[PDB]
């Protein structure tokens, strides 16, 4: 569980080496809800996701596997609540794996 | 997220352009146009996608091929576009060679629609299409297709078994074949009024009475004098002229209390119930009694037939209900909890106003016709018993035979007198009463009649069957394209042929 | 100009300030090279107006693009999704209190929206003008201002704002408290889709398992299945049936759940069979339990059975150590074990075998530094003698459809 | 101006376009009547652009509206439909573990050490490990990327290391793991998903098939539940039993999974008949994999089969007409057509049977033009000589039970 | 082609003199060489589809 740090801003890009890639997210406000962008190594992996609370931003297993991990949002994501309030956390591969499984039996 | 998200289009077009016929007007049906072929598109479109509601063609075949559903046996496109016979459909087609207006007998007509496989109503198609899914993701629960039947063809809701609605599917359970919770009730002059195979008592010592001095006035305030008690000459529902009246004069706050033996009981519910005229008032104010102050009162309209109050001064109160009965007779039930045993007695006070308590004032004396009193254990009423100073103990019924389900009754029937049962026998449940005896006045054994609905078992290993129609009156394609295995609908376990067809 | 914001990963969205770029050299392509695209001038409203188009249509797109995966879905497509395995969204209701008791003066006359309160909290608007007659009382209708299951218990009801002759108002238990509700969350919806999932997502032992095992008072299970075509006691039991499923329950749970959740779990049409003689407790006689299905008045009839009940006898020739112990200790610390209290160890639950080396393990486990010479465990009916000495063996193996249960005075403890 | 809505033939909602007319409407009745929305002019230039992105919004709009149905989806998109129903697309990696390594004592192997094997295997070392005085160790270590070919065993090379490190083999007790890689499925996905339509399904035919092709390398199965029990032959394949539910797996899978997988979707009480002799390959003859119930009770016992191995061969007669010339990009589209990676068309399957209209319509799908002649096809077995000339025949039967495989050198063709 | 997933077990074809009775079963042919001064035309009523 590695908090990627936020800022408050509506339309923002965040790039950082977290679980041995070179992770890239872009979140942006689009209508009412929080998409995000995400690149992993340079080639982008998925294009406007819609980001929820306690639901993984990567979903299909042609993106987080093997061991690539995932990210949580805690709560419905809020541009104006980042910082405090609102978190994005990063699991690794075997952390979302438990995560996935905690997550298939709710 | 949160702070908006404008995307007006209208936005644009400033103070200046505010007696512009021009800019304005491109903005206006610019605006107009991306309205119609975004909102509306998208409106309709969400219409389309909802499966509950797709009236659109469109929508059920995106759906079927969702699903994997063969499109050969569905009716869609537009209908009336046969022959066949009647004014209602289509005619023969001719070669109108001048081009008549009338286009001929008809603008065309096709065998579009041939039956015995093929199901034209658009409704059933979305019905279809849901069984196709749960059938997808059924493991095999019959609770669950049930309930999920229910669900998807009654919407939900409980149905009568004269209908006959949707039936259980692969599990070789008979469902019964003895005979359990036998609610019997009988018709007479006070209703459906059920009776008891066990021991019932009426604890009130004189339900009738005649004379002053069978029940004692109770006042408080002993401003006037108590409710004295006459025999009234009106015909009681029994077919006597043996009432009695209660009036309470004017100024006095005094109730009656019938003699009981006390205590009743210790947390038991108890029930009150009596017959009452309307008289020169229009309602009764009844009390049932417990430690001091923890009463329950209720009044009961005789006429308008409301429980316009009941109050619980303390945990007392559990229910209160009203009965009618013919020539302008009614019984009021009042059902009461208590966790003490100080039942001295119930009180009931002719009350003038419709709020009136047991002691509420008395501007003038009102008089009102009573008969027929009955306060017992339990928590509902039952037959009423003539009491004359004993609390009366009685069995309603025995059970003799319990398989053929003739049932020994203690008196014989009296001439008139009917009978009804509720409950499950012969693999088959009645929650309805039905009648199956007839007073005759000489005899008392009595058996019982058929409820309803299939033997049940079903005998059979790892098949059955479905059974439905005589409720939905469901097209009979329906049933066809049913049974039709290869179609794959049916939520089924591999291993279990279950045939559909039945009605 | 547009490129390809639709692509294949998903929708691309760009900022607004892109996408008033590409729309104003669009302008300046086609009037001019060096025209005016202020936004006071009529070719920059042009321009504001196609600015706030062309990025509507791209959130819309981006709001809607992977609307069919359920575990991002949200609103009427989360709601239309569910209602294919029937989670259907509630209604926002309120509690719609009627006939609610109040006393005033004279005629005076209650108007709508008067906003009586609760004890707690729990505003009710009166949805109903009414004046009171002559005998000063009167009733009322009420409906809470919020939504949800607003508690309306019997009591007498605190006016906020009130007119001149309103004395009280009171909840007689003649009122018809009717409940409301509070809706449900698209957390909630996708609850329940996971919690549907599950329930679907097994067979018919496991559906049986988790399903007994859910009951209250249920201390174990053993679901053992035919699935051979053949009457034989392949394992324990002897399905008098081909195919068939045995089910043993342990603990004191009551019938009438234990029935239900098994209907529930039924995976239909393999029916239940009690088994031969001593094959477990044929409880309820030799037909099954009847049950009402919720879904449908239809009863069905389902079969259990109970483990048949061992009375364990366990003999302990422990040597005391420095530290006193109690023989007490010992009978508590092995009943423990026996019911399963600590941790790791299942215990004696149905079909579990009584060993004398496990039983001496955890003798040692709950009391360390005793010695312990010689410990045997044996096994018999329920109300029949205690076994004789040298009736005690080294072990007791058990069948699949047996319990035995340890009380401290079976125990018989020697301190040598 | 319009959207075409192919009520059951397509299920694409189709743009109309002809949006100039439109536009060229919406300006006049607003800027007026008289207006020359000729081109050349800066109104009709406003009104070309205008009409270009109306069209354009249009067409993304229809896209993302055919997005929601598949067979006009594709990634990320189609992907959805796909997790609707639970499909996933599939992952992969192969470790390998026990490799002995021989060096001096008290040395310590750092990360990352490489090791190629002799066709450029270039395996890393994952973990570090250290020499005990023995001399010989025992190391665990991962291909380095998606593909790892398999490695013959022989003493594999040391590149990076430290100073001690003496050599390291590679033994059979060393254990494997086969890589499935690959979109995995790119467009076969789409074939797929009508047959793992039903994964969150158990308990039926379907569900077995959609489960057991889950399981990783399953290329096809066949199920049959011959639930018309009078022992008899129901769709192919004789059954023993009358109730018995007979699956044939493809593929190279490992045989705990798939008859975890199999258990899993069990039905209840359907036995697994797979006898008939000829019918099918035992996996592992009379008293198959044993498995565990996950509901704690007996080994079980699950039969599954392995269908016939089939070579298939083709002759084709074309023309390379058209003027495009095409020498062995023939036998290219056949072999991927047999694999199963064109849309809508799977492969050759369990069920499959060889035909030579199939095989043209593949090759046509691929490259038109060349004026298909003679596509004769014919198979054998899994081992003997080429079926000769007169064996050569327009189809096969190919019963329920069996394969075939078509070799990229069984393909020729001829020009004429 | 244009209906991938059906699978097709035969396919026949034949060529015959406009304005001529249709050739009986067994006359076609599973290819028809053409000479170079014609055209076959296909209606929707010369093609037989039986399913199997």
């Amino acid at each position: 569980m590695k908090k990627i740090p936020l800022t408050a801003v509506p339309n923002q890009a965040i790039s950082f080496n977290a679980g041995s890639s070179y992770w890239k997210i872009r979140l942006y406000q689009n209508m009412d809800m929080m998409n995000a962008d995400i690149s992993r190594d340079g080639v982008i992996v998925c294009h406007g996701v819609r980001c929820f609370g306690g639901i993984p931003l990567l979903q299909y297993s042609r993106q987080y596997r093997p061991d690539y991990g995932n990210f949580v949002f805690d709560r419905d994501a809020d541009w104006t609540l980042f910082g405090d309030g609102i978190n994005l956390f990063y699991l690794d591969g075997a952390e979302f794996a438990e995560y996935q499984a905690l997550a298939t039996r709710k | 997220t949160l702070p908006a998200y404008n995307s007006d289009i209208q936005q644009a077009l400033k103070w200046l352009h505010n007696q512009a016929p021009g800019i304005t007007g491109l903005i206006q049906r610019k605006a107009q146009w991306y309205d119609r072929f975004s909102r509306q598109f998208w409106a309709n479109w969400e219409r389309d996608v909802f499966h509950l509601k797709t009236a659109n063609p469109f929508g059920l075949m995106v759906w079927c091929i969702i699903l994997g559903t063969p499109s050969k046996g569905f009716g869609l496109y537009p209908k009336n576009s046969s022959w066949a016979f009647g004014r209602l459909r289509q005619n023969f087609i001719y070669s109108g060679t001048q081009v008549p207006p009338p286009a001929d007998a008809s603008p065309g007509g096709n065998f579009y629609g041939g039956g015995n496989a093929e199901i034209l109503n658009l409704d059933e198609i979305r019905k279809v299409l849901q069984l196709r899914y749960v059938a997808l993701i059924s493991n095999g629960s019959i609770a669950y297709i049930n309930r999920m039947l229910r669900y998807i063809f009654n919407d939900d809701e409980p149905w009568d078994e004269a209908t006959g609605l949707y039936f259980y599917l692969m599990d070789s359970t008979g469902e019964n074949g003895p005979v359990e919770n036998l609610a019997i009730y009988r018709k007479d002059w006070e209703g459906m009024v059920l009776l008891s195979s066990s021991p019932r008592t009426n604890h009130v010592l004189t339900s009738t009475p005649a004379s002053d001095a069978d029940w004692p006035g109770v006042d408080p305030a002993a401003s006037g004098i108590p409710v004295t008690v006459e025999t009234a000459s009106a015909t009681a529902p029994d077919g006597s002229a043996t009432v009695c009246k209660l009036t309470k004069p004017a100024g006095s706050t005094a109730y009656v209390s019938a003699p009981i033996d006390g205590p009743l009981g210790s947390g038991s519910t108890v029930t009150f119930s009596f017959f009452a005229k309307a008289g020169s008032t229009r309602f009764i104010a009844i009390q049932s009694a417990a430690d001091f102050p923890s009463r329950a009162d209720a009044v009961f309209d005789l006429d308008s037939g409301n429980v316009i109050s009941d109050q619980m001064l303390d945990s007392s109160v559990v229910s209160a209900r009203m009965i009618r009965l013919e020539n302008g007779w009614w019984r009021c039930v009042l059902t009461t909890k208590t966790v003490s045993s100080s039942f001295r007695a119930a009180y009931v006070a002719p009350a003038e106003t419709n709020f009136s308590w047991i002691d509420s004032n008395s501007s003038a004396a009102i008089d009102v016709l009573i008969w027929g009193a009955q306060i017992e254990l339990g928590d509902t009423p039952t037959g009423y018993l003539e009491t004359t100073g004993a609390p009366v103990t009685m069995t309603d019924y025995v059970l003799q035979n319990a398989q053929t389900g003739t049932v020994k009754f203690t008196q014989p029937l009296p001439t008139g007198v009917e009978a009804y049962w509720t409950g499950d026998w012969k693999g088959g449940t009645a929650a309805e009463p039905a009648r199956f005896a007839v007073g005759n006045g000489t005899q008392d054994t009595f058996t019982l009649s058929d409820p309803a609905y299939i033997g049940l078992p079903t005998s059979g290993a790892f098949k059955l069957e479905y059974r439905v129609g005589p409720a939905l009156n469901l097209s009979p394609q329906l049933i066809n394209l049913m049974n039709d295995r290869a179609v794959g609908i049916m939520p089924t376990c591999a291993g279990c042929d279950v045939k559909v067809i039945q009605e | 100009a547009n490129y390809n914001y639709i692509v294949d990963t998903g929708v691309i969205v760009a900022d607004t300030a892109d996408v008033l770029s590409d729309v104003e050299a669009e302008f300046r392509a086609a009037l001019g090279a060096n025209i005016n695209l202020a936004a006071s001038t009529p070719q920059g409203s042009l321009v504001a107006a196609e600015a706030i188009a062309r990025s509507s249509v791209m959130r819309n797109e981006a709001r809607i693009a992977n609307t069919i995966n359920p575990n991002v879905s949200f609103g009427t497509f989360l709601d239309a999704i569910c209602a294919l395995m029937g989670i259907e969204r509630g209604s926002d209701l309120s509690t719609f209190g009627y006939g609610v008791q109040v006393t005033g003066r004279s005629q005076t006359r209650i108007s709508t929206g008067s906003r009586v309160q609760t004890p707690a909290g729990a505003i009710f608007t009166v949805l109903s003008d009414v004046t009171i007659p002559a005998g000063g009382v009167a009733t009322i209708d009420i409906k809470s201002q919020e939504y949800g299951n607003i508690p309306l218990p019997v009591g007498n009801l605190i006016i906020i704002d009130g007119t001149i002759g309103w004395s009280g108002a009171k909840v007689i238990a003649s009122t018809r408290v009717d409940p409301g509700s509070r809706q449900m969350s698209d957390a909630e919806l996708k609850n329940a889709r996971v919690n549907r999932l599950a329930i679907q997502g097994r067979n018919s032992t496991m559906a049986i398992k988790a399903y007994v095992s859910a009951v209250p008072n249920v201390t174990s299970v053993n679901v053992i299945e035919n699935n051979t075509g053949a009457v034989q006691v392949v394992n324990g039991v002897s399905f008098t049936l081909p195919y068939a499923v045995w089910v043993c329950v342990a603990g004191n749970p009551d019938k009438q759940a234990v029935a239900d959740a098994l209907w529930a779990a039924h995976n239909g049409g393999t029916p239940w069979d009690y088994g031969a003689t001593n094959n477990g407790v044929p409880v309820d006689g030799p037909n099954g339990v009847p049950v009402r299905d919720p879904a449908s008045g239809r009863k069905y009839v389902v079969k259990w059975t109970t483990p048949i009940m061992y009375d364990g006898y366990v003999n302990v020739t422990v040597q005391q150590g420095s530290s006193s112990v109690a023989p007490e200790a010992i009978q508590n610390a092995v009943v423990n074990y026996a019911q399963g209290k600590v941790e790791g160890e299942e215990g004696l639950v149905v079909g579990a075998s009584l060993s004398a080396f496990e039983v001496a393990g955890a003798i040692a486990r709950e009391i360390p530094g005793i010695y312990i010479k010689l410990c045997q465990v044996a096994c018999v009916a329920a109300g029949s003698p205690a076994p004789a000495p040298g009736d005690f063996t080294s072990e007791y193996v058990m069948s699949a459809f047996g319990q035995a249960t340890i009380s401290v005075g079976n125990v018989r403890v020697t301190f040598v």
